[PDB]
């Protein structure tokens, strides 16, 4: 079942079909933005791995928007 | 029983402290009630004239920093800080305040001393990481709009500012702050990141006093980045 699947970590969450459109919309547009900025970063310094870049972008977010707002990252819209 | 000049101190800052916070609360009257009170009413300076044994004590009291209160004898500066908690030269004390119409009545524990309100001097009552942080924060706190007790400031900031600029050029800052912080969060620690931080603070330390020593920023961040 999905409960077990999610708990074991090969997928990130269980959704409900009805709110799937809005959810996936907002997430994807920002997923895309993230890719674009990371491309800029990699161009800026080839040595960083994509992974380190991931962390770095989150860190820059937490830096700019505040430690209080980390959780926001998991809010698609904001 | 107490010592007179301590008396003047705990006096000056009791009336002052009470008045300063009250002045804030008087502001809050005016602010809810729409009255545009003149700035001055927030009352840093408090003028105490207190004659003990013939000599009047002439004073002002100005709050100097959120911790710090300055007792000013004829334009002198002695700095204490509070929260009643008292911080003095060598010890922590307990003070109580009885106010009258025209007399000022201080009890310091089980001890009483009484002064009437109806000469000229100063008190001597007186590492790079804290000298820096402390002095810098104090001046920007000054310059956020707190105020200033006396003329000496125009001297004081000059010394203060050379300490800033000079200690800011001094490349022992990152070392002294990364020593001191990474020592005070020494536990809860993952040793990959600890052997990284402790090695590289150590040979920032080895490379301090070099003409060309800079922090290895990208390096610490990258290590954090892979195991993050």
């Amino acid at each position: 079942t999905p409960g077990r699947m999610q708990e074991k970590g090969v997928i990130s969450d269980i959704l409900d079909w009805k709110t799937s459109r809005t959810f996936f919309y907002w997430r994807l547009r920002r997923l895309l933005l993230e890719d674009l900025v990371k491309k800029k970063i990699h161009n800026a310094n080839p040595e960083l791995t994509d992974g380190q870049i991931q962390a770095m972008l989150r860190r820059w977010f937490v830096e700019v928007e505040g430690t209080v707002k980390a959780y926001v990252w998991d809010n698609n819209k904001d | 029983r107490p010592d007179t000049m301590l008396g003047v101190v705990c006096g000056a800052l009791h009336v002052a402290d009470v008045s300063l916070r009250n002045s804030v609360s008087n502001f809050l009257h005016s602010l809810e009630r729409g009255q545009v009170l003149p700035a001055h009413t927030l009352l840093n300076t408090v003028d105490v004239e207190l004659i003990y044994e013939g000599v009047k004590y002439v004073l002002k009291v100005t709050r100097q920093s959120p911790n710090s209160y300055v007792v000013i004898m004829n334009g002198s500066c002695v700095e204490v800080d509070v929260h009643l908690l008292l911080s003095y030269d060598g010890s922590s004390y307990t003070t109580y305040m009885k106010e009258e119409v025209d007399r000022y009545r201080i009890t310091i524990g089980n001890k009483t001393c009484v002064f009437e309100k109806e000469h000229t001097g100063s008190l001597p009552r007186i590492k790079l990481h804290r000298v820096f942080h402390y002095v810098l924060d104090n001046l920007v706190n000054v310059m956020n709009g707190y105020c200033l007790p006396d003329p000496f400031f125009s001297s004081k900031v000059k010394d203060w500012v050379e300490r800033l600029m000079k200690t800011l050029r001094d490349p022992s800052l990152p070392l002294l702050e990364l020593q001191d912080i990474m020592t005070s969060v020494s536990g809860r620690i993952p040793p990959n990141v600890e052997k990284s931080i402790k090695k590289e603070m150590a040979q920032y330390a080895s490379n301090i006093t070099s003409v060309l020593c800079q922090f290895p920023s990208q390096q610490i961040a990258n290590i954090l980045d892979s195991h993050a």
